[PDB]
């Protein structure tokens, strides 16, 4: 009943001690006691996250346009909350949100940003430009220590040369490679030689036979 | 394909799908029978696999706008395509020796496996499942 | 109830009363294959070749009568197949099974030959197993 | 067995549709016992089992067990001690420290070696289907890739490798299971997830299992857990195999219209948070295995100076397929292919992991000294040793009860004898 | 219960050559035999032998018309080769239940060609490192095993 | 056909045959119990060893003192911690003539490193042993409290900064007559908790400060404290510890005997060359023998005070302040108080009772109520304890506390090379717990005669060879420290592999850490192209369960694989998706040092691109290599309990039970009705009564008088 409730917190009212902590303890304030009367830390951060994200909200979201600008609901699936969290200050957001950003969010401009990203861009383009040889089992250079784990291992040597803006020979640069190739794919076949012709005559550097190139 | 062409339920999709395998020499049981399978694997595992029944990553079928997808490559197959073919929907081009007689009788039982199929016997009637929510009943056939 | 309950039940009734269709048999008439305790059980007999089974239970039934002495578990095995009418073949003869399929597949099936999920009869101690429950025949 | 398209359930549905599909076993309720433990009661293990059957097949997503009764009084979860204040046990005259329960010493046991022999045959399914990799240039990225190709052709299938599987994800579950459930019962089924050559897959259910209470929040702490497995083999053929199960006779199935029996081997036991992990990271004898095949071949590539990884399992023009000693028939040598070797491998790290203990660990330890001396002796480098009967007794000081370190002992003599016999020509 | 009371209830008093098959179930043996089966039997099909605690094969009569036989729950362990020598016509074997020791018991059954299904269950020899295989190409006339071939068909 | 898998040592060299024997280089679970029995056990070992030596009383900690160094030499072969000081002096003379200029120039090193330093170093380190609540407690926490307490004890080293100021005010700290510090006490509870009563008891902490006097002080300081290490030692020692074992680490790097701080193929590389190095120079139709020995009972027998010399010697030409730096540490240990843990436990069958008996009360029961053991452990471990749960332990070093010292005591023990002049030259490598021995002679008979010189020399330094697990044969084939050397080859014994899951921060940086976990073991541990290739299956198949993030084009369902499905349908560049989105996995041996944004960036979808690398997007807000999108999202991470003295004090009024009970009703009566967002309670409960007063008039439950009494009631209310 609506009016036991109203004399009962009126009876409550009167004692001075329970107005107090009812005007400012706050409903957030009153979950936070309920977490320590029965809730408390855990370990094993690899199980951690695997529960965590099990969960609905278990992703910290930012204030702003871009945070409203995603929906609530997509599809029957929840993708954020609206009331404001106690610990992050803001609001929270599932994981599904992530993906619905990745899928239909803002297409910013990502101009410039292998300039910011410089280094990575250069290893990747160092790896792209390799020459891997031979690799030699047992006997019973800041740009070679990067690449170790491929390079040296306990009873094995990878035989691998490095890269970096070596442009010029590019026709040059491919036909070898493509001419070994064929070599490569006629020695293991019988007879190798009207092979080899079959898929020299057949083969072009992107305009033109390797024919005129060599 | 044997079945396929004696009894005309020819279908582009199965034909394009089933045409590379053709090639090695057949290794039939020692009953003379061929062999049932449900998905054919290629080498690298996982990912590398073919559907006999309704799709793979390396090969699907969209009948509705007939559209084939190879590696996540979409093409257009339209006249390769009869307007008969849809009508002939899938059951006749799935096992060696099974062509479609009904649909799906819960009476006569589940699914049945392969291990059974394989052991069935000519004028027995089975069930088969296409894919989820497509189920199928089939008949063994000498032919 | 479930398949498994009328198989269950049906058997039970046929064995609580084994002395009146022990009796009947050897007199060898239609009314005690025409009993109630079946019209239920005919419930559970695919409609398409529900006659086919009672057909060869029939033939089975009165090969068993004729030309050899008493077995109580296969009587007790093919009597409930025959309340439906049969349907001999083309020339006239019955149509020969060995599995004998239930509704809902599978498990459901009566094995004509020793036994099966539903029915297992071993003479060596002479116990019934019935649907999952052993009952002594001695 | 139950084939499905391939879609996850939640493993309650999974064990409520195979138990459906084998309604007979779920259906039973008289239970035609056949051996039984020193200490535990037969009835109140079937009594849970029971309650256990009716939680899975009702319809409730809960997993939750509501009989407790049972569940309580058959793990003896009552049977603990009650603590006091120290000050009335100083007083109290008959409150002494306990004796150590030393390991027993046991014998020989005839099933380890029937383990090894099935653990390592190819079954007609395989359980492992793992992510790609990226595409391979570099040509240690290609002898990798072969290495990888070769090794799982040949373990794709082997029983280990099941049973590794199984008892990764049941290990998997019961740590999932203690993430908010620990002051209350936990009904968890031992599915797996497995694939044939035809490519149809099936969810195969081993069993169920219920999961205690653990009060404590210590990690270390034994939480009580009784397994009722499923099985077709009579624990009356090895009285001595199964001095420590409750078996029962639930039913009969049929394969090619044969009857073969079903036995519920249930059994209480004991295991920790960090039991579980252990299970959980179990999964490392794939990798253990992997290491070892990949430093034979590195030892095989490095007596010659290119890769023998081929030549070693298949064989080029100038070599041949490398042939492993792999055990005895009728007490003469016996070979095998490099993947017989691979498949034995497999198993014994997996057994390793499986039968771990101290005991186990220690006596692996020393072992290596009395091997690394035998290695010597057979290159004619001429070894010498101080103190013989030091590394024998350290060795002996850890062979007591694990049936694992008993079968190595066991095996090591053997291979002792025949490396004697061996070493006179 | 003896063999000679089974013998005469299956034959019901009558000629010996009436029956082409035998139940020999749950009868006691001296020292582990089959008496009771004299050797002017002529036509016999489908054999029945279990808890007989049959030790040993070294009384049956001559046949050619046995296509199966049936041998469980007995602790014979000795060479079958006789077999040859009285029935080279088996079809059918079934050793469920028996002791055998190892591989070297079941060598005899190559000169048998006629041999299309061997049944081994439980058998100490059953639990070895690719014994089907091995089994297999031991007994080349082999067609069936204990039911896992290829597939799954019925006796 | 039995199997049987030790005969693939038959047609396999054992080295190549057991590698990676045991997958894990940690601690297995199943490991003999370490409680109060194994310290115990410890402690009686560490004093029988040493039994024969100088037994006194510190006139400091009144504890008992035993001093084996120059005591009698052993008459035996069991182990002994009589090491004279002469022998060890001797080796570092020749360790110095041999390397001039080296003892002098780490020295130098050290104290610089030491004055450049500053006290934030302690942080980096495993549980330490907390004294102001005496347990094992992180180093962070560990040593702010130890500055709180300094702080209230007019101690303010950690202001300076440096740690040379906070070694000073520790050592200060312990000539105090009295120190006060804080400590956390726990008191029952009596606030409501519904289980089926609305009230629950548990435990809530309270800080409190604590005074003890100087003698307590000075035994918590040195107290070692149990959780292969065996205990952890406090605050006050670790300044000090590690600057020796800088010092320490100093020196060895530049002893090519030293088989430390070496790490991956280095180890190898040192390995071959030393084989080679021994072979090159043996005698023109000479024997080299090589001896793979073990030391027992290591750090059992090392004693503090041959430290303190080995100290004092090499700082020999130093500033008189370092000297006493580095000296503060060997004194320290050499007199350190073990903790014996929590206790025994006895029980009693009849009566269906057990208990739990503390450190202190160990001795409070006759010895006849305990098992054999224990009683005979008691017994002789009678004088070695105090009164306060604590046993003296001057010897001994309880695991590695000066590993790199260690070594430097085996590399001088390795250094002499010769004794007596005889034919054969001796050396080797040794890393702080085992030496390959290298012996150089005519005839085996000479080399075995070298060997026994090394075998009694080291036990003059105190080093104990292990006799029953050590052999020797001909060089070329060895091991050391779990890797085995043959003819070139090299193997491992126990291998660290990648565990199951992801590492735990989000889905970029768990696959850039993973990713790099295992170039690292490749790099470090040696893992092959087809293991670590079968790790990364792994861990991306770990990786795809935790983050639900399977393939785009499978047939898996979840609530995120909806959306991964439909942008996998929209995207063109398939190949170009990250994995987190469903999309291929594309890294390999010679791409796991690059971040997959990085190595998908040029087939991406440009559209796919900008909505990834949005500059400004609501999820990233504000070692590994990764790139900052929208896929380096931070998990909320605020729990425990904050305004503290608040909320204690509210709670410890009165009426927040009825409060509690008249929230409960209504605001549980749904799921989630709650205006949440810091409104007060007392708002939320007005704004709820208003809302179910006007739904119980709509409804018609109750009548316009009840409406219009309970709308006056809500007005005094005042949000109405």
């Amino acid at each position: 009943m609506t009016l036991a409730k109203i004399e009962l917190l009126k009876q409550l009212l009167r004692d001075n001690e329970a107005k107090t902590v009812l005007k400012q303890t706050t409903v957030d304030q009153y979950n936070i006691i309920r977490k320590f009367n029965t809730s408390r830390i855990e370990k094993n951060p690899s199980l951690r996250m695997k529960w965590a994200m099990c969960s609905n909200f278990p992703l910290a979201l930012t204030k702003g346009d871009m945070a409203n600008r995603i929906p609530l609901e997509y599809k029957g699936i929840q993708l954020k909350t609206n009331a404001e969290d106690i610990g992050t200050k803001g609001q929270m957001c599932s994981i599904a949100a992530v993906t619905w950003w990745n899928t239909y969010g803002p297409i910013g401009d990502t101009e410039g940003f292998e300039r910011v990203y410089e280094s990575f861009f250069l290893r990747k383009m160092r790896l792209d430009n390799a020459t891997w040889g031979r690799i030699t089992f047992g006997p019973v250079s800041a740009e070679f220590i990067e690449m170790l784990h491929c390079l040296q291992g306990e009873n094995w040597r990878q035989i691998y040369h490095p890269g970096g803006n070596k442009l010029t020979e590019s026709r040059s640069q491919s036909m070898i490679v493509a001419c070994r190739k064929i070599i490569r794919r006629s020695i293991v076949a019988s007879n190798p030689l009207e092979l080899a012709v079959e898929i020299a005559n057949k083969t072009v550097i992107d305009t033109e036979p390797l024919k005129s190139c060599l | 394909l044997k079945q396929m062409r004696d009894q005309e339920v020819m279908k582009t999709d199965q034909f394009i799908k089933l045409l590379p395998f053709c090639f090695s020499p057949p290794k039939l049981r020692s009953n003379g029978e061929p062999y049932q399978f449900l998905k054919l694997v290629l080498k690298g595992g996982g990912e590398n696999f073919i559907e006999v029944r309704k799709g793979s990553p390396l090969f699907s079928y969209n009948p509705q706008t007939e559209v084939l997808t190879i590696c996540g490559r979409m093409m257009s197959l339209k006249g390769k395509i009869e307007d008969e073919e849809r009508n002939r929907s899938m059951g006749n081009a799935v096992l060696a020796g099974f062509l479609v007689s009904g649909k799906y009788d819960p009476d006569l039982g589940d699914f049945k496996t392969i291990e059974e199929l394989e052991k069935l016997k000519p004028g027995e009637k089975a069930n088969i499942l296409l894919y989820q929510g497509k189920p199928v009943k089939v008949v063994k056939r000498k032919r | 109830g479930t398949t498994k309950e009328l198989v269950q039940n049906t058997y039970q009734w046929v064995l609580k009363n084994l002395v009146t269709l022990k009796a009947q048999f050897l007199l060898g008439k239609e009314d005690m294959f025409q009993w109630d305790a079946f019209e239920a059980f005919e419930s559970i007999i695919p409609q398409k070749m529900a006659g086919q089974y009672s057909g060869f239970a029939r033939a089975v039934l009165k090969q068993m009568r004729d030309q050899e002495v008493m077995k109580t578990d296969q009587f007790i095995k093919l009597l409930p197949f025959c309340f439906s009418p049969p349907k001999l073949r083309s020339n006239g003869e019955p149509y020969q099974f060995l599995k004998l399929v239930l509704k809902g597949g599978g498990e459901n099936f009566i094995e004509v030959r020793k036994g099966s999920p539903l029915f297992s009869y071993n003479p060596q101690t002479e116990v019934l197993t019935i649907c999952g429950r052993m009952m002594s025949l001695k | 067995a139950n084939m499905t398209e391939g879609k996850s359930k939640k493993p309650k549905t999974l064990a409520k549709e195979c138990l459906e599909k084998y309604s007979t076993l779920r259906d039973q309720t008289d239970p035609i016992l056949i051996m039984k433990s020193e200490k535990a009661n037969e009835n109140f293990l079937w009594k849970l089992w029971r309650d256990c059957v009716n939680t899975i097949s009702n319809e409730e997503m809960s997993n939750e067990l509501q009989k407790t009764n049972y569940a309580k009084w058959a793990t003896g979860d009552g049977l603990t001690y009650q603590k006091i204040m120290k000050e009335v046990a100083i007083d109290d005259e008959t409150m002494c420290q306990e004796e150590p329960k030393i390991p027993n010493k046991c014998r020989v046991a005839a099933w380890v070696q029937t383990e090894m022999n099935l653990l390592s045959t190819l079954t007609s399914k395989r359980a492992l289907d793992l992510p790609e990799i990226g595409p391979d240039v570099a040509p240690v990225e290609h002898v990798g890739s072969e290495r990888r190709k070769y090794f799982v052709n040949e373990i794709n299938y082997c029983k280990a490798s099941t049973v590794m599987m199984k008892y990764v994800l049941f290990h998997t579950s019961l740590l999932n299971e203690s993430n908010a459930s620990m002051g209350k019962y936990k009904v968890i089924p031992i599915t797996n997830r497995v694939v044939n050559e035809k490519g149809e897959s099936f969810d195969m259910l081993y069993g169920l299992a219920v999961k205690g209470q653990s009060h404590l929040r210590g990690d270390t702490d034994v939480v009580t857990v009784v397994t009722f497995e499923f099985s077709s083999t009579d624990p009356r053929v090895d009285s001595g195999k199964w001095p420590k199960y409750t078996v029962f006779r639930i039913g009969s199935l049929f394969v090619s219209g044969r009857e073969k029996s079903v036995y519920l081997y249930c059994r209480v036991n004991g295991t920790n948070k960090i039991q579980m992990k252990w299970g959980m990271e179990a999964r490392r004898c794939l990798l253990q295995s992997m290491q070892q095949m990949e430093a034979i071949v590195e030892q095989e590539s490095s007596i010659q100076g290119y890769d023998m990884t081929k030549a070693c399992f298949k064989g080029d023009r100038v070599n041949s397929p490398k042939t492993f000693s792999i055990g005895t028939q009728e007490g003469k040598l016996v070979k095998g292919s490099f993947g017989k070797a691979l498949r034995v491998i497999f198993t014994k790290c997996l057994m390793h992991y499986v039968f771990g203990n101290a005991q186990l660990e220690g006596f692996s330890a020393e072992s290596r000294r009395l091997l690394l001396l035998i290695q010597a002796l057979k290159d004619r480098k001429g070894p010498w040793v101080f103190d013989l009967e030091g590394m024998y007794s350290g060795i002996e000081e850890c062979i007591s009860n694990n049936p694992w370190v008993i079968q190595s002992a066991y095996w090591f003599n053997e291979w002792l004898g025949f490396e004697k016999e061996g070493s006179k020509v | 219960m003896e063999m000679g009371r089974r013998i005469h209830l299956e034959l019901r008093n009558r000629t010996p050559s009436d029956v082409k098959e035998l139940v020999l179930d749950n009868s006691r043996s001296n020292e582990g035999k089959l008496e009771g089966l004299t050797d002017e039997f002529e036509e016999l099909e489908f054999l029945s032998t279990i808890n007989v605690g049959l030790t040993s094969i070294a009384n049956l009569p001559k046949l050619n018309k046995l296509k199966k036989l049936e041998l469980s729950d007995n602790r014979v362990s000795g060479g079958l080769e006789v077999l040859a020598e009285k029935c080279p016509n088996l079809t059918h074997l079934n050793l469920s239940g028996n002791k055998i020791k190892d591989l070297s018991t079941i060598e005899p059954l190559k000169k048998l060609e006629n041999l299309k299904s061997l049944d081994l269950f439980n058998c100490e020899v059953t639990n070895l490192n690719d014994y089907r295989e091995n089994v297999f190409k031991l007994l080349p006339q082999l067609t069936y095993l204990d039911g896992y071939d290829r597939d799954d068909k019925e006796a | 056909m039995n199997i049987n898998p030790y005969f693939l040592f038959i047609d396999v060299p054992i080295q190549a045959a057991i590698s990676t024997t045991f997958p894990y280089t940690g601690v297995p679970p199943y490991s003999h119990g370490t409680g109060t029995g194994y310290t115990i056990d410890t402690v009686i070992r560490t004093h029988e060893y040493s039994n024969k030596g100088k037994q006194y009383i510190s006139d400091v900690t009144g504890c008992t003192m035993v001093d084996p160094t120059n005591g009698p030499l052993p008459e035996d072969n069991e182990p002994s911690a009589y090491a004279q000081l002469d022998c060890v002096l001797e080796a570092l003379d020749r360790m110095d003539e041999e390397h001039p200029g080296l003892f002098q120039a780490a020295s130098q090193n050290a104290m610089e490193t030491l004055m450049v330093t500053t006290v934030d170093k302690l942080t980096q380190g495993r549980q330490t042993f907390d004294w102001t609540v005496c347990r094992n407690q992180p180093a962070a926490t560990a040593l702010n409290t130890t500055i709180t307490s300094f702080r209230l004890n007019d101690l303010n080293g950690a202001d300076k900064g440096g740690l040379i100021p906070f070694c000073q005010d520790i050592i200060d700290s312990l000539d105090r007559p009295e120190m006060t510090f804080f400590s956390v006490k726990n008191i029952k509870k009596k606030l409501p908790a519904k289980n089926r009563k609305g009230f629950l008891i548990k435990r809530i902490p309270m800080k409190v400060k604590d005074k003890i006097t100087k003698v307590e002080y000075i035994k918590r300081a040195l107290s070692l404290n149990t959780m292969r290490a065996i205990a952890t030692a406090g605050i006050q020692i670790r300044g000090f510890v590690l600057v020796v074992e800088n010092l320490a680490k100093n020196i060895c790097e530049n002893l090519e005997q030293s088989g430390l701080p070496v790490g991956g193929n280095e180890k190898k590389a040192k390995l071959s060359n030393a084989v080679a190095k021994m072979l090159s120079n043996c005698p023109p139709g000479g024997i080299s023998m090589t001896v793979t020995g073990d030391n027992t009972k290591w750090n059992e027998c090392l004693n503090p005070r041959i430290f303190l010399a080995m100290t004092e010697r090499i700082t020999r030409d130093s500033p008189i302040w370092f000297r006493d730096f580095c000296s503060i540490a060997p004194v320290l240990f050499s007199n350190k108080i073990a903790r014996l843990g929590k206790g025994f436990m006895i029980t009693s069958k009849t009566k269906r009772l057990k208990a739990q008996i503390p450190c202190p009360d160990l001795f409070s029961i006759p010895l006849e109520r305990y098992n054999e053991e224990t009683r005979a452990k008691l017994k002789k471990l009678k004088p070695f304890f105090n009164e306060e749960g604590t046993a003296s332990l001057s010897p001994g070093m309880m695991m590695g506390m000066f590993n790199m010292l260690s070594t430097v005591l085996g590399v001088a023990a390795l250094g002499i090379k010769n004794i007596g002049n005889k034919e054969y030259l001796w050396d080797g490598l040794q890393s702080s717990d085992d030496f390959a021995l290298f012996v150089n002679a005519k005839d085996e008979e000479t080399c075995m005669e070298g060997i026994n010189d090394f075998y009694r020399t080291c036990k003059l330094l105190g080093i104990n060879m292990s006799k029953k697990k050590s052999y020797c044969n001909e060089t070329g084939m060895f091991e050391f420290t779990s890797m085995f050397y043959r003819d070139g080859f090299v193997s491992n014994f126990a291998m660290e592999l990648p565990s199951f899951g992801v590492a735990g921060v989000n889905e970029s940086a768990d696959m850039a850490i993973g990713m790099t976990i295992i170039k690292n073991n490749m790099i470090n541990n040696g893992m092959g192209p087809a293991t670590a290739q079968t790790a990364i299956q792994l861990f991306i198949a770990d990786y795809r369960y935790t983050y639900k993030c399977h393939r785009g084009d499978s047939k898996v369902e979840g609530k995120r694989m909806k959306i991964i499905k439909e942008l996998w349908e929209n995207t063109k560049g398939r190949d170009g998706l990250l994995v987190a989105d469903g999309g291929p996995n594309i890294y390999n041996l010679r791409n796991l040092h690059i971040p997959e944004i990085v190595l998908k960036y040029n087939l991406m979808d440009p559209e796919y691109k900008g909505r990834l690398l949005h500059p400004q997007n609501p999820f990233v807000g504000h070692d590994y290599d990764a790139v900052s999108g929208t896929h380096s999202w931070r998990t909320k991470r605020n729990r425990s309990i904050l305004n503290t003295d608040q909320r204690n004090m509210i709670l410890e009024e009165q009426c927040y039970a009825k409060c509690c009970n008249l929230f409960e009703a209504c605001f549980n009566s749904a799921s989630y009705r709650k205006p949440v967002g810091q409104h007060s309670m007392l708002e939320a409960m007005a704004h709820r009564l208003r809302m179910d007063a006007r739904l119980d008039y709509e409804s018609g439950r109750m009548s316009k008088d009840d409406f219009e009494k309970a709308m006056a009631h809500l007005g005094e209310i005042g949000y109405i």
